[PDB]
DNA sequence: TTTTTTTT
């Protein structure tokens, strides 16, 4: 028979059970295991999930099979195999991959489909199991956990460039030239003492020809343990997980990803010259599967239905920060920034990103920081930090080993960034931020390190007026006291004020008190909301409109006529673009421009802003 | 040439005595044998660590001597050469090891699965530690009995690092000190098993050194039987493994002689005891003190000089059930526990009972709340004390810091803002920037005391703004973009500009603080010192009694002990009450009234700053804390009015003039 | 030398 050493896990019985789990495994098994009998759909449930996946996989011709734990736990034959994998992954996964390969071969031959059986025989079919176990704190790991799949969550601190992973050794005789290939067993080579040709059998003439030898691809990624898992006692740990094969270079830095992989430990040479190994063992993990943090026709239908709703604008605005009371205009602005404008990358004149930049300067206690926390949570690529705890070097780029470290902005490139207490943040680091946001790119100029980097990301700044409470006596510009260039760089500026409105105070107190009532206290499903925003960004592409352009011209002429920098024009342009995107419009409209101007005036409180003196009438503010 | 030396010890006799003790000894005086019961749990795989209490050994020795025996004085014996005796105890445990009971845990244990298989193929063969799954340990002798007396010269007495002397090498000892740093846990092998296909034999190399060299060849018979030369392969599954961690304990400043730098000892921990320690926490540790051998070349370089380390048998913490429950119902039945505790706070200090009450409320802390939408509002409470110099403010803060189990004391000038929050050390090793937990990090789930907070730098003041309102600490310094939970409570001490308050100056001007800062505090106390002949006499009498008698004059008051307050405070903090709607209406009306007052009360003479939602949240936190003290499941309107009274008193102290 | 938090 075929059994796994030290486990009493019969490889033959394992193969038979996993085969029956491959064909004759209805998704009904999974759903019933998950109960949800009110959500069972015959087609999906009665479908042999894995057989359909294998058919679509042959159609795609890929050799990788993502696999959840629940499917194994649903099939009685493979329910035991689930625990077998949990205990002794490597062997189980190897047997399982072989079984998948054989099942594909059977499917092509059984279905007599015109397919290259050699290709499938050549296709190294693999299984990428996921959900193997409940996500456990990495710090919680202990030695006995070694040799087991450990579902893990974390943030990608950094990743190494791919490394040649020696695969099969190739030798050659130095007297008769006869060659032989030694496969790397257990990461070691057993060189032939004498020539494989007994005719020659020359001792030590067999030499390893590095170039002729076979190598694989390996990469390693540092993954930070999430703050949820770690305790207050100490800083989060990180593990340099070793990735291999296609999984290599399958994630950038700052990627909130959940990964399942076997827990691995190895010796380490105490003295490189000698074979003496330190008693303690280096520990790593081999990710068999990676989870990052397709819009189904049903999902698209829901998206378009919500788009049909007129409240879409205000509905999303409230949905992004459901707990926040009021502040609908600020919510709408940040919602637009989440949507972002259109990135018309002109072949000439450079690229023109449709980015949106919103600063929040106003009297404190206004939840601005809480709003920043929300924004960071929402954006899939979020970067939260505070100026005081932030450094310009660490913000954008940090020299290292000679090598460079990505800064906070770099970790936001293609995402949203949050800089709390932006006013407190140093003026020098402010100047650093100026050009990078202006060009959406980091320019580096240092001894031996001189280059530029992509920094296309939105920033959500939170500031406080020079006077702790915004002083209407001081002009708005004086109240903020920020560089006029920097001021222009930002697209929107909400001047939140704590006007003493007994009615509004009553209502906000009601909100907060009600929250207090429920120990654990409409709005879109944040997941569905994110899907909406994504689909809009990727598929929808707003384009300027004739009426829109005419109105923009007239509006900016008025602005400059009343200062209206050209960046103001680009700001309203990108804002109308993001509005159309919010409306799932690939074409801009006059109404988008009108909304852009309206919100521009709102955030600056232009309605209450004094026509002269640069001040704002607090009585006019919120009337 | 290795001359034999007679010594008054017979390991065979001592082993026999050990076996007799284990099988025989039971905690009958306290009450099968308790040690046999533990071994039975081990057979059940219920426990993987065994603690043999030297006090139990002493009790057994007393029983034998009273019976009359050639006692081997094991309890004393273990102290001189602990490690060999630990090995002997482990062997005895194996000898007296009971069979499994109920259901054994070898459902998938590869050892049990294959060890028998290996035997069936075969049908000490393998190292005893390979099969052994129980971590032996020794509890230190209780100093309360000190029955050794003349023998108990200082055995239990914890000794500073410098107090340690090479003579103590190879001997169990006790040390009190703070844990400077703790390494991350790492695995280590007691036994290494190689597998070679040619033999099919799984050899079992056992390693006790810091490092080892691989066998790389088969002495296994099967390869020898065929004359084949085996290519041994490491088998992690087969090889035994144990968790290891390293901790460094440093001398206490009190222990440190004047003009002498503190000394620190490296500590090795293995098995279950790993991770028991926590950095920066005072702890008393007992364990075998052993030399650390070198690598061959570094050994030749060092020669007879040897590194030394400590292997901790047991750990005792000076600070962190039913007994607790009865202890607390005692005070609960006593009643008025709130005011009783407030008075019990700072027994030295006289008066300011309202301040003590507010400090107690801060100690319990407000309920931390998280919303389904994902909102989380800081339940911690922050109070500022702004008063004329020499009014015992610093003394009060130090008293609180001592009172709270996790409290940390700090001064603005002595602490850097970066160090206060977190520091990025460029070169710990290899010039790699590393974040360092600041004083606040040390204060996590604890109270941080900041003196001369007015003298504190304004920039660092803004730095702490983030942490105090928002628990987490976000750091984007060079090479480190990270966030720290950093949940802690803040108490700040400062004095009015120009030293003391000026009635001519407005309260805000005398405060001289950013409005954002001011609001972020839940409470500010404007305690002021005015000459009052009668009050001065009373305070002087109290202080004079305190000097004459160290205990403060009883004044018909009874003060609960620190351990008791900490216990009751933990229990109360466990409550987490939920408030009611009538309270909502009351608090909403009060907040509206206060906001209207501020909206009309901008006058410098009576201007204390505009009311803010943070004020309402602080009021709610104070009410919840009051409920915690009263232990009610829900906040009561009484608590709300009490918190309002506290705030009103804080503000009116000046208005009283 | 160059870059770099951090304290002095
Ligand atoms: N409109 C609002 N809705 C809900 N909560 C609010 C609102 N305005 C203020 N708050 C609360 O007021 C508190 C202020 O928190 P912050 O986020 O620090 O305020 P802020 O606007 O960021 O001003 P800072 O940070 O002090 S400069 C939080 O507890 C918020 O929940
Ligand atoms: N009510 C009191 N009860 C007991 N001792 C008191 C009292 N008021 C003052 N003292 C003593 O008088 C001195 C007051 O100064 P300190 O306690 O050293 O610092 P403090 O100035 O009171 O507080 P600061 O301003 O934050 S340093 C201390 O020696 C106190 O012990
Ligand atoms: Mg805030
Ligand atoms: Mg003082
Ligand atoms: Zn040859
Ligand atoms: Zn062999």
């Amino acid at each position: 028979l075929r059994i796994i050493w030290g486990t009493n896990v019969s490889i033959q019985e394992c193969t038979t059970n996993f085969r029956n789990f491959l064909m004759s495994f209805k998704y009904k098994f999974r759903k019933i295991l998950d109960e949800r009998e009110e959500f069972i759909n015959n087609t999906t449930d009665e479908e042999l999930y894995y057989i359909k996946q294998l058919n679509e996989m042959r159609e795609l011709g890929t050799s990788n099979l993502n696999l959840d734990a629940r499917n194994l736990l649903a099939y009685k034959q493979t329910e035991d195999l689930y625990h077998q994998l949990l205990n002794y992954p490597q062997e189980v996964i190897s047997i399982m991959d072989q079984t998948i390969k054989d099942c594909m071969v059977s499917l092509i031959v059984d279905n007599n489909l015109d397919y290259d059986l050699d290709e499938i025989e050549t296709k190294f079919y693999k299984v990428r199991p996921y959900n193997v176990g409940s996500c456990k704190g990495m710090r919680e790991l202990n030695p006995n956990d070694i040799d087991k799949l450990i579902n893990l969550k974390g943030l990608v601190l950094r990743s190494t460039p791919v490394i040649p992973d020696m695969k099969v050794a190739f030798f050659k005789c130095n007297v008769c030239d006869h060659t032989m290939a030694v496969e790397i067993d257990r990461g070691v080579i057993q060189e032939p003492a004498r020539c494989e040709r007994i005719d020659c059998n020359e001792p030590n003439s067999m030499s390893l020809i590095h170039n002729r030898c076979s190598f694989a691809d390996k990469q390693v990624i540092k993954l930070q343990e999430t703050p949820d898992f770690v305790p207050d006692g100490q800083t989060p740990h990180s593990i340099s997980l070793c990735v291999y094969d296609e999984l290599v270079d399958s994630c950038r830095a700052g990627d909130r990803i959940e990964v399942t992989g076997t827990f691995r430990s190895i010796p380490i040479r105490a003295n490189s010259r000698q074979r003496v190994l330190k008693s303690l063992y280096k520990t790593y993990v081999d990710v068999v599967h990676v989870k990052k943090v397709q819009i189904t026709d049903q999902d698209l239908a829901k998206i378009r239905e919500v788009a049909a709703r007129e409240d879409l604008y205000s509905l999303l605005a409230r949905s992004i920060a459901p707990s926040i009371y009021e502040l609908e205009d600020v919510k709408k602005g940040i919602l637009l920034q989440l949507f972002g404008g259109t990135n018309k990358t002109f072949t000439k004149g450079g690229r023109y990103r449709g980015d949106i930049n919103i600063l929040l300067c106003g009297d404190p206690s206004t939840s601005k920081s809480q709003i920043l926390q929300y924004v960071h949570k929402i954006t899939p690529r979020g970067v939260y930090t505070s100026g005081k705890g932030s450094s310009a070097v660490g913000l954008t780029a940090y020299i290292t080993r000679l090598v460079l470290e990505s800064g906070a902005l770099v970790l936001s490139d293609g995402g949203v960034c949050c800089i709390d207490e932006f006013d407190k943040m140093s003026d020098s680091t402010r100047s650093v931020l100026h050009e990078v946001m202006e060009q959406q790119t980091i320019s580096i100029a240092k001894a031996g390190i001189i280059t530029t980097l992509n920094a296309r990301s939105s920033i959500l700044a939170s500031a406080n007026p020079i006077g702790s409470r915004y002083n209407p006596n001081l002009p708005v510009t004086e109240n903020i006291d920020l560089p006029p260039p920097l001021l222009s760089r930002f697209d929107l500026v909400y001047l939140v004020l704590d006007k003493v409105d007994e009615k509004n105070d009553r209502e906000l107190a009601k909100h907060l008190t009600n929250l207090y009532l429920e120990d654990k206290p409409d709005v879109l499903p944040v997941e569905f909301l994110t899907m909406y925003i994504s689909y809009a960004k990727e598929h929808i592409h707003p384009i300027i409109t004739e009426a829109a352009k005419t109105e923009l011209v007239r509006a900016y002429v008025g602005m400059r006529k009343m200062t209206a920098t050209t960046r103001q024009l680009e700001s309203m342009i990108r804002l109308a673009e993001a509005h159309a995107k919010m409306k799932l419009k690939n074409v801009v409209e006059l109404e988008d421009v009108q909304e852009a101007v309206r919100l521009i005036r709102s955030a600056i409180k232009d309605y209450a802003t004094d026509p002269k003196t640069g001040k704002i009438d607090m009585n006019l503010v919120q009337t | 040439a290795l001359p034999s030396i007679q010594l008054p010890v017979d390991y065979n006799n001592l082993f026999n005595e050990i076996t007799d003790f284990l099988v025989t000894f039971k905690q009958d005086t306290l009450s099968g044998p308790k040690y046999m019961a533990m071994l039975q749990k081990v057979a059940n795989r219920e426990l993987n660590s065994v603690i043999i209490d030297l006090d139990d050994i002493l009790q057994y020795q007393n029983e034998k001597f009273l019976q009359g025996t050639q006692a081997d004085d094991l309890v004393s014996a273990i102290q001189q050469n602990a490690n060999h005796f630990t090995e002997l105890f482990c062997r005895a445990i194996d000898n007296n090891m009971p069979l499994p009971t109920k259901e054994i845990d070898y459902k998938d244990d590869v050892l049990d699965v294959i060890l028998n298989q290996r035997r069936l193929r075969n049908e000490e063969l393998f190292p005893p530690n390979l099969t052994r799954r129980y971590f032996l340990y020794f509890k230190p002798l209780s100093q309360n009995c000190a029955r050794r007396y003349r023998k108990k010269a200082i055995s239990s007495k914890p000794l500073s690092v410098r107090q340690i002397k090479g003579d103590f090498l190879g001997q169990l000892i006790t040390v009190r000190g703070i844990i400077t740093r703790v390494s991350d846990v790492k695995p280590a092998v007691e036994v290494i098993a190689y597998t070679c296909d040619q033999c099919g034999y799984e050899v079992f190399q056992e390693v006790n050194s810091r490092t080892f060299t691989p066998l790389s060849e088969c002495t296994s018979e099967e390869c020898s039987q065929n004359q084949t030369k085996g290519q041994l392969f490491m088998s992690t599954r087969a090889s035994k493994f144990s968790a290891f961690q390293e901790c460094k304990i440093q001398e206490l400043s009190q222990q440190v002689p004047v003009g002498h730098i503190p000394r620190s000892l490296n500590i090795h921990v293995n098995g279950t005891l790993v991770r028991s320690l926590s950095p920066g926490d005072i702890v008393d540790v007992t364990g075998i003190f052993l030399p650390a051998p070198y690598t061959g070349f570094k050994a030749l370089k060092a020669g007879l000089l040897t590194e030394t380390y400590l292997e901790a048998q047991f750990v005792r913490q000076h600070k962190k059930t039913s007994d607790v429950e009865e202890r607390v119902m005692e005070l609960i039945t006593s009643g008025d526990v709130y005011n009783r505790l407030a008075k019990s706070i700072a027994p030295e200090i006289y008066g300011n009972l309202d301040v003590k009450k507010a400090l107690l409320l801060l100690l319990v802390g407000g309920v931390d709340k998280r919303v389904g939408d994902g909102m989380k509002i800081r339940g911690d409470i922050n109070v500022c004390l702004m008063g004329d110099p020499g009014v015992a403010k610093s003394q009060l803060l130090k008293a609180i810091c001592k009172i709270s189990p996790r409290g940390v004391y700090t001064t603005g000038k002595g602490s850097s803002g970066v160090g206060l929050t977190a520091a990025v050390m460029k070169d710990p090793v290899t010039d790699e920037m590393i974040l360092e937990g600041g004083a606040l990090v040390l204060a996590d789930n604890g109270i941080c005391c900041i003196d001369e907070f007015d003298k504190m730098d304004e920039s660092d003041r803004t730095a702490i703004h983030e942490v105090m309102e928002q628990q987490t600490i976000s750091i984007s310094k060079a090479g480190i973009n990270t966030t720290l939970n950093a949940r802690t409570s803040i108490l700040a001490a400062a004095n009015p500009l120009y030293g003391r308050y000026n009635p001519r100056l407005s309260p805000l001007d005398n405060i001289n603080l950013p409005a954002a800062l001011l609001s972020r505090f839940d409470i500010l106390f404007l305690m002021l010192d005015i000459p009052s002949r009668d009050d001065d006499e009373k305070l002087a009498e109290h202080v004079t009694y305190v000097h004459m008698h160290n205990k403060q004059p009883d004044l018909d008051f009874t003060p609960v002990e620190p351990s008791k307050m900490r216990e009751y405070i933990a229990y109360a903090k466990t409550k987490r009450p939920v408030m009611s709607e009538a309270v909502n209406d009351y608090v909403v009306q009060a907040y509206i009234r206060l906001r209207q007052d501020s909206k009309r009360e901008m006058d410098s003479k009576f201007s204390f700053g505009q009311a803010t939602p943070r004020t309402l949240l602080g009021i709610i936190r104070l009410s919840q804390a009051l409920a915690k003290l009263r232990l009610a499941d829900m906040v009561d309107i009484d608590d709300v009015e009490e918190a309002l009274r506290l705030v009103r008193v804080s503000k009116e102290s000046l208005y009283q003039e």
